[PDB]
């Protein structure tokens, strides 16, 4: 019932709805699978890189400010608990 | 002197100074040993 | 469909080991994350950059299918060679053991004697050889040498 | 930082300026235009007026190409991050 | 009724502050002595990461079936103590101090009171 | 006195201009130009209350004009990230207090 | 005389090793260690030697006592670098899992304490599960972990 | 929410009472050394000079 | 640290390392000289006692080994420098042969000169 | 971030450079480390394990709250099987710490005489004495100086007077009474600190 409890919410989303739904499942799976936050960032980048070819930069922290140059429609912003799963593919 | 021909000659002079000093200590050690024996006697 | 190809088995087997290790799920497919799972479990490489480097060089990649197995098949071939050097005693022994081994004698003692200003010029050397010769065979083998030196 | 470049131009034959012009034109054109397509057009136009026509130059950050060029008319150099290739054929 | 529990927590000796966290991570109520909301936002994120990692680790890393952590107490330098208890979907952090720490706090409070009295006396003198 | 007298609250209050570098992967000459610009820009846009978005917008615009068209820098109190960058294009320096700054060139 | 000479040499060696020890009682673990390091020319004998491999009862003695204490599953020391200095559990799998999983939680737990106050450092951490209580004492050089079933 | 907080606090309060009974981390005579310690006067012949 | 100069003695790449071994030996022999000033108490040389020490003999062997290791590090850059340089070996005998090989092409002259500029 | 910031502050101001040089314990095998910072953690761990088992007793001790009636409840008993022959005799409490109390075992009945062990029992750990002292004869009386907790007065058979310092690691008597010091004969039943 932990998956129901997390209720991850995407504050800002710039991606197709079908792709966005897939990201939520990966984000929930990554948090339980990874013992530490640093492991979560590596797991999200590896899964997305395998799923979609390109260069992916992912940063997750309790408090942070980010300005980035990402390919249009490849940036999805979702916040679960105190962790921000942010991925932006840059060509 | 941890810290060519010139280095060797300089080292030899440094070694010679230590050798001159060490010899003085040997006389002192022998006198100290004799003094301990003399006190017991 | 093989066609008379011996090839190595040690490596060919390793791949299957690590493969079934993570593929144990029996999903029939392979993802880009699974390939790293192995190296992530044992800790083969420092970062995914390594495995990703060689793999990426292979040709291309995607999300997940099954061909990913190539990662392991090629992984074994990126192990390459090791070599390092341990201890400084063994070298000293070899400096005296000109037949490129512990065995033979007195000839190495005479080599030391050439331009030797050491005390007991030859009697001391003979005494040292005798001390280093525990089993009385007139020679100092590597085990005797080590015991002698330590 | 343009560690390795290929230079195939005449030296002390009074055509020494062609090598100098290519390096100078590439630096000035690349910074102002800031476009891969625009850099090729500007470099080709300046070279065409000074040394005549039939000059082809292609600018790409990363690319692989094989071409036939007139001897001593082909120069390959890197302007900052960008790589510019210019040669004369025909 | 709910307000009285916060007053009761303060009443217990050696208690500095109490913070309550929702499943989402929002801090329901925090003590006034401790920073309100800014500290609660920073404390809720750390406890959730710790509580979730510890709960997940006990079930899989220790290989024990149906084993769940009930209370986590972290004793650090000086008088800091941070007992964590989870009830239903809400988990809270309680900061209590040792006897020496409590005595020091009392002394500090007394000093502050003395300073206030001195300031009042100075004001009276100025008025005179 | 000295270190014993100093406290974490006291240390932050005592010095706000202290600069600490944790990770360096960019050429030193390039780092000197970047370090002066980021420190000056953050203080100017700090305002009454520091804004993470405000600091990043000023830094992103200055860096793009200064070196390359696509430059990404992220600053947060605490974060975990995996980033793929070009050789000698990433500089990591955190300001005194709870301020972590990451700047890289893509 | 060769044998005599050898004996003399041995005696000399013995004297050097002693110095601080000054013969008398077998005494001290630290002294023994120092002798072994610096000079390895001679070893053993000399005096009674007390109990073999028991330089100091007090840290070693206290650890033995807590393990002997009732309702304690065991006490495993974790090396600063994810290693088992000493393991005392009935099953290797529980000890192996505890050896790797417990230090990672403590390091994560130490940071949680560390974020609130930088000066404050973890002194002791205790996690109580539904069926068992886990107590971990963390130091930079070594970490002590004890699992005691709740009474 | 109301029931959980009293109950949660109650549990927090129970933890507070057990720790309050004894410090449990105090070290008797921590830091201070032996202080006064009897010292025997001693004499050491450094050397002997004789004709 | 030990300093050495790398040049071409007789046109052969060589540093001033056998001489270094001889120079260090003099320092080693000087240490032995210091051990012979005690006069063996009595009314007598302590140099023989040092010889009688197996450990002292072992220490002398270690010093010789260290010199060989330093030379090996020097040989890498010495060898690496020679490899690029070797493509341009000693004497003009090859040049006379090389000049004839060039022959007719005018550009041919420029390419060799360009390589020399790179060598410069 | 603070750690990097802190190290720089220490570099700025080179006053009282941190000691605790890393000579450590070493020795490779057969008993590396296991000694002073680690010893404190082990001591804390032993009390915590004891605290969980004695939690029911500890909770009652802190506040069980026990008309002219009196109720007395024994809480814990501290004893040694080896020291069973020894009698409790003199008992004292350190002035500085209420928790630390020292009882010096002595042998009564006169005809039977055995060595007496002085044990200081801290309230935190009741399994074994915090400090153990071995004496040639049973200790008739033990007292603690009011000004300094470390100073301890010990009285034993043959009138020997022993002064012990808790701080000293060696645990040998700081002072002793001899025939030249005019030590009294028989047994010193009562000893006190001025």
């Amino acid at each position: 019932s932990h998956l129901d409890k997390v209720q991850p919410v995407i504050k800002n989303s710039d991606m197709s709805v079908e792709m966005q739904k897939e990201v939520e499942e990966v984000a929930k799976k990554a948090i339980d699978y990874c013992n530490t936050d640093k492991e979560i960032a590596t797991f999200i980048k590896d899964d997305f890189r395998s799923r979609y070819h390109g260069t992916w930069h992912c940063i997750v922290g309790r408090n942070f400010g980010s300005f980035v140059t990402f390919e249009r429609s490849y940036y999805i912003y979702l916040y679960v608990g105190q962790l921000a799963i942010l991925l932006f593919k840059t060509g | 002197h941890l810290p060519l021909d010139s280095f060797v000659q300089l080292q030899e002079e440094y070694i010679n100074s230590k050798t001159d000093f060490l010899t003085s200590k040997n006389v002192e050690v022998e006198r100290a040993v004799d003094d301990l024996l003399q006190t017991i006697m | 469909m093989a066609s008379e190809v011996m090839n190595l088995s040690e490596e060919d087997i390793q791949f299957c080991q690590k493969a079934f290790s993570d593929y144990d799920e029996d999903g029939l497919g392979a993802i880009k994350v699974s390939d790293l799972k192995l190296a992530l479990e044992n800790i083969g490489c420092s970062l995914s950059e390594n495995d990703l480097f060689k793999m990426i060089s292979e040709v291309d990649e995607k999300n997940t299918g099954l061909i990913k197995f190539s990662d392991f098949l090629n992984i074994y071939y990126k192990q390459k060679y090791a070599n390092l050097g341990d201890d400084d005693q063994d070298l000293v022994d070899a400096f005296v053991a000109m037949g490129g081994n512990a065995d033979t004698t007195g000839s190495v003692d005479a080599n030391r004697l050439i331009q030797i200003v050491k005390e007991e010029f030859e009697m001391t050397i003979d005494i040292v050889g005798l001390i280093r010769e525990i089993d009385k065979d007139g020679s100092g083998e590597i085990e005797y040498e080590e015991f002698k030196l330590l | 930082h343009a560690n390795e470049q290929i230079i195939d131009m005449p030296e002390n034959s009074e055509m020494k300026s062609m090598k100098n012009d290519a390096f100078s034109q590439a630096k000035f054109a690349v910074e102002n235009y800031k476009f891969e397509n625009k850099i090729s057009s500007h470099i080709k136009k300046f070279f065409d007026e000074k040394y005549g026509p039939n000059w082809h130059c292609v600018v790409g950050k990363h690319f692989n190409a094989y071409v036939s060029y007139d001897s001593k008319n082909f120069i390959f150099f890197y302007e900052g991050q960008l790589a510019i290739l210019l040669y004369r054929k025909g | 009724n709910a307000d009285d529990q916060l007053k009761q927590l303060s009443a217990l000796e050696g208690a500095n502050g109490y913070v309550i966290f929702n499943e989402s991570g929002i801090p329901l109520k925090r003590h006034e002595k401790s920073i309100s909301h800014e500290k609660a936002v920073h404390i809720a994120a750390l406890v959730s990461d710790l509580w979730n990692v510890s709960k997940k680790v006990i079930q899989r890393d220790l290989k024990t079936p149906e084993n769940d952590i009930e209370v986590i107490r972290l004793r650090t330098k000086h008088s800091y103590e941070y007992i964590i208890t989870q009830s239903g979907d809400f988990t809270m952090l309680a900061i209590q101090l040792c006897g020496k720490a409590i005595e020091e706090a009392k002394k500090a409070a007394a000093a502050a009171a003395a300073a206030a009295v001195v300031q009042e006396e100075n004001k009276e003198k100025e008025k005179k | 006195k000295a270190v014993t007298d100093m406290d974490i609250n006291e240390l932050r209050k005592l010095m706000i201009g202290k600069a600490i570098i944790n990770s360096s992967d960019m050429q030193g000459d390039l780092l000197q130009e970047a370090q002066d610009v980021i420190q000056s820009g953050i203080e100017n846009n700090s305002a009454p209350v520091l804004n993470i978005e405000a600091a990043c917008k000023y830094i992103k615009e200055n860096l793009d004009k200064k070196f390359g068209p696509t430059w990404q820098c992220i600053i947060g109190e605490g974060y975990a990230y995996d980033v793929t960058v070009q050789n000698n294009t990433l500089l990591f320096m955190f300001y005194n207090g709870n301020l972590a700054v990451l700047i890289f060139k893509s | 005389i060769y044998k005599t000479s050898k004996e003399i040499q041995k005696s000399d060696q013995r004297i050097i090793q002693q110095r601080v020890e000054n013969s008398i009682i077998n005494n001290q673990i630290y002294q023994k260690s120092l002798k072994r390091k610096t000079s390895k020319r001679k070893v053993r004998h000399q005096a009674n030697k007390k109990n073999f491999q028991k330089e100091m009862s007090e840290v070693e003695d206290t650890l033995n006592r807590i393990k002997t204490h009732k309702t304690v599953l065991g006490y495993l020391i974790v090396n600063s670098e994810g290693g088992v200095v000493r393991g005392a559990f009935k099953d290797e799998e529980e000890s192996k899992n505890i050896a790797n999983s417990i230090p990672l939680l403590t390091k994560k737990a130490r940071s949680v304490v560390r974020d609130l106050d930088p000066t404050n450092d973890l002194v002791f951490l205790r996690i109580q599960t539904k069926l068992n209580e886990i107590m971990v004492a963390p130091d930079d050089e070594f970490s002590l972990i004890v699992i005691q079933t709740k009474g | 929410f109301p029931q959980a907080v009293k109950d949660l606090k109650e549990g927090v309060e129970k933890c507070i009472y057990q720790n309050n009974q004894i410090d449990l981390l105090e070290e008797y005579f921590e830091g201070e050394t032996s202080e006064h310690v009897v010292e025997n006067l001693s004499s050491k012949t450094l050397m002997l000079f004789k004709d | 640290f030990f300093q050495v100069e790398v040049q071409l003695n007789g046109d052969k790449v060589t540093l001033n390392l056998q001489e270094i071994q001889k120079s260090i030996n003099r320092a080693a022999t000087a240490v032995l000289r210091c051990s012979k000033h005690l006069y063996n108490w009595d009314q007598a040389t302590f140099y023989d006692m040092i010889a009688c020490d197996k450990e002292i003999v072992k220490v002398i062997l270690l010093l010789t080994g260290s010199i060989q290791g330093t030379k090996n590090k020097v040989n890498e850059f010495l060898s690496g420098f020679t490899k690029f340089e070797w493509l341009c070996k000693e004497s003009i005998q090859e040049s006379i042969k090389k000049f004839s090989k060039n022959g007719p092409t005018l550009q041919n002259y420029e390419d060799q000169l360009k390589k020399f500029s790179q060598i410069e | 971030i603070f750690d990097a910031y802190y190290a720089e502050i220490m570099k700025d101001h080179q006053i009282e450079n941190k000691k605790k040089k890393e000579v450590d314990q070493d020795k490779k095998q057969d008993q590396s480390m296991y000694s002073t910072s680690f010893k404190r953690c082990c001591k804390i761990m032993e009390r915590m394990v004891v605290q969980n088992d004695q939690e029911d007793k500890y909770h009652d001790y802190r506040y069980y709250w026990s008309k002219n009636e009196g109720h007395l409840l024994p809480i814990w008993r501290f004893s040694n099987e080896k020291q069973r022959k020894k009698n409790v005799t003199s008992i004292c409490w350190n002035p500085l710490y209420p928790d630390l109390f020292a009882v010096s075992l002595g042998s009564y009945d006169f005809t039977k005489q055995r060595m007496g062990l002085i044990c200081l029992y801290s309230l935190k750990n009741t399994t074994h004495p915090e400090y153990a002292f071995n004496c040639e004869a049973g200790v008739m009386c033990l007292d603690f100086h009011p000004k300094s907790a470390a100073l301890l007065a010990v009285g034993l058979y043959d009138g020997t007077v022993l002064v012990y310092d808790i701080r000293n690691k060696h645990k040998k008597p700081i002072y002793q009474s001899t025939v030249r010091n005019q030590k009294h004969t028989d047994p010193v039943w009562q000893v006190k600190w001025n």
